[PDB]
Parts: C-alpha cells; structure tokens; sequence
C-alpha cells in the first residue's frame, strides 16, 4: 500500500516529494485548495495575532502576568503566519518540496516547535489560573520570571523539536508538503520508533495531561458561574473579574485540543500499524488534520475578541488611531485609571490601590 | 522517484 509516499507504488508513478510533483496523489485542484486555504490563513493568522501582541504591548494597563503568557502563544502563532505557512503554500502550489531535504528539516523544525510551544505554554497558563485561584498573594511571582518561564518553554520546546535535526528522525506528510515526525517508518539508523513514542508522549500527552488535572482542580475554585456585576457568588470585583480571564483560558484550551489532538491520535496509530491503512492510510487523512492543526494559529484572536471585553475595548482603541471609543468602553479598568493605552487612556503611573503598594504597579 | 533518491543518509 505505501512506498516513500502514502500511495503504493503498483505503478511506476510514485516519485519523491523531493523530486517532483505528487499530482498523482490528488487531484490538482486539491493542490490550489490547500494552496488557497493558507492564502487565506496567512492574511487572518497575521493581522490577528499582530494585533492581540500589538495591543497588549501598545496598552500599558494590560499588564498581566497572563498576558505575557499570551504574547509567547501570540508569538508562536507570529512563527506559523510567517515562517511555516509561507513554504506550505508554495510547496502547496508547486505540488511537492521544491526546497529538497534541507527545507524539509527547517520546514518541519520550526513548526514542530510551534507546536510543542504552545501547549507547554498553556500548561503554565494552567498553573498560572490554579496560583491565582488559590493563593491571591501577590506577591509570591514576578514578571521577570514568567519571561524566566516563557524562555524554559522555548528551551524545552527544542528538546523536543531539535532532537531531530539531531540524527534522529525526519519526513513529509501525506500529499504532503509540510513536514513531521517520522511515524512511516523505523529508519533503523535513525532509531525512529523510540523518538515517534517519546516525543508524542512526552511532549504532548503529559502536557495535556498536566493542564487537564490542573484544570480540574479550578474546578472546586473558580467555576464557570460567574455573576456579571461583582456581587453575587463573587468576592469583589476583581475575583468576579478573574472568572472571565479563565473561562476564555479554558476556550483557548479546548479548541487547541479539538485542532491539534486528531493529528496526534493519526501520529500514534500509523506507527503502530505502518505500511498500513487506518480506516484507510491515505495522503488525505494525515494531510487533512495536519492543515488544520495549522488553522489554531488563528482562533485565538477570535476567542479574544468575543472573550474579553477589555481587549475588545483596548484593541478598538487601537483600530482607530484616535481614541473613539465608543461602544461603553471597558467599563472597569479599560486601564486601572480609566481607558488604556500606550498613551490616550492609560495615564502614566497608573493609580495604586492600598496604603501600600498593592500590584506591582505605579512602581 | 523516491527509491533511487536513498541518498537520504545526510538526514
């Protein structure tokens, strides 16, 4: 049933992803709909992502902790629209890697990382939201470690990502030009099988796993149930305020699962049973999950705009150069003072609360 | 084609 390629090679007509065309595997047209799929991905996937990173560094009130999380994700999502979608679309559009091997190792390394990023990084958001619930001591964190933080992800991102590179395995996916984990074969050599258990486990399962516990535990805290003004089943403000910012974490964690866990579960079972059909093992199986697990790059702005107000407010603010903020604003902190913004709302040295200084802020 | 291509040993 397979060769190099997904399709047997009954015929003569296989040729490698490398070489030449794939056309046989699908029809053309197929080849300009994925080609067209990012087109359109790269202009969302930018302009979204540019924006939640933009406006959170534009808006000195959205300053959180959280926040910073949010821009690694952001960030990871930059990668996506500008690294990775790019060469799929023109691999796309060419029908096979032009670029040859080499590109299929940058090509499947960057993307990998993207990937492992991300969920490590919601797993730490997890974390974050289970520290916030419980022990609403500020104190006890700091800004500077949550870029500690974001750059041990990075770190381990690559533990995973740049084994490959390391000899280790390699590959393109089913039509495919885009490139992962080598679960076809068990390229002796390269010691395949060990790496395919190991990465799909390790990185993505455990973290899964971990922000799924994590999750639970919120549970017996902070619910869904959140009362819009501060009052009722909320004990102030800001506790009713910190109920939106987990029920959007949450969103963000469930459509990354519903992206990303098919392609995972497809990872898994063609190693098991390679050189075999799944239901069917084809160029379309692994080629359709793979794609979509691309699409997450541009779901979370969306989640944000619908989510939250204060970026939703924030960002408006934003769109129009001027302020015009019409629409009711924030309506609490836009920024702690009033509106936020670079400059416009957020007032320089944003007002403190307490006698002392409570937020690490108006330092 | 991708057989006569095994000079894959670089990766």
């Amino acid at each position: 049933d397979n060769v190099l390629p997904v399709d047997s090679d009954l015929s003569p007509n296989i040729s490698t992803n490398t070489s030449e065309p794939n056309q046989f595997v699908q029809p053309a047209w197929q080849i300009v709909l994925w080609a067209a799929a990012y087109t359109v991905i790269v202009v969302t996937s930018v302009v979204g992502n540019v924006v939640v990173m933009w406006i959170i560094l534009a808006h000195k009130r959205m300053r959180t902790v959280t926040n910073y999380f949010l821009v690694n994700l952001a960030f990871a999502e930059a990668s996506m629209a500008a690294f990775n979608t790019v060469v799929n679309f023109t691999y796309a559009v060419h029908n096979e890697w032009y670029y040859g091997l080499f590109y299929c190792k940058f090509h499947n390394f960057f993307p990998i990382a993207a990937v492992f990023a991300s969920i490590y990084s919601m797993t730490a958001v997890a974390f974050d939201r289970y520290m916030a619930i419980i022990h609403p001591l500020q104190p006890r964190l700091s800004a500077t470690a949550t870029k500690v933080v974001i750059c041990v992800i990075w770190v381990l991102a690559l533990l995973l990502a740049f084994p490959q590179g390391y000899y280790s395995t390699t590959e393109t996916m089913p039509s495919r030009v885009v490139c992962m984990i080598e679960w076809p074969e068990h390229p002796n050599k390269i010691y395949e099988k060990v790496y395919h258990i190991c990465v799909t486990v390790l990185i993505y399962f455990l973290p899964l796993l971990v922000i799924g516990y994590a999750y639970t535990v919120v549970g017996i805290t902070l619910w869904a149930s959140e009362i819009p003004g501060d009052s009722s089943d909320r004990y102030h403000e800001q506790v009713s305020a910190k109920r939106k910012v987990v029920k959007m974490m949450i969103v963000v964690v469930c459509t990354f699962a519903i992206c990303w866990l098919p392609f995972h579960i497809f990872f898994l079972l063609p190693y098991i049973n390679p050189d075999l059909y799944l239901k069917k093992f084809i160029q379309q199986v692994y080629l359709a999950i793979m794609w979509l697990a691309m699409s997450s790059t541009m779901y979370n702005p969306i989640i944000y705009c619908c989510l939250n107000d204060r970026f939703r407010l924030g960002f408006k603010h934003a769109f129009r150069c001027c302020p015009f903020i019409s629409a009711g604003d924030y309506e609490g902190l836009e920024m702690k003072s009033t509106r936020y913004l670079q400059t416009q709302g957020s007032v320089y040295k944003v007002s403190r609360l307490e006698t002392t200084i409570s937020t690490v802020v108006g330092a | 084609r991708p057989k006569p291509q095994q000079f894959f040993g670089l990766m």
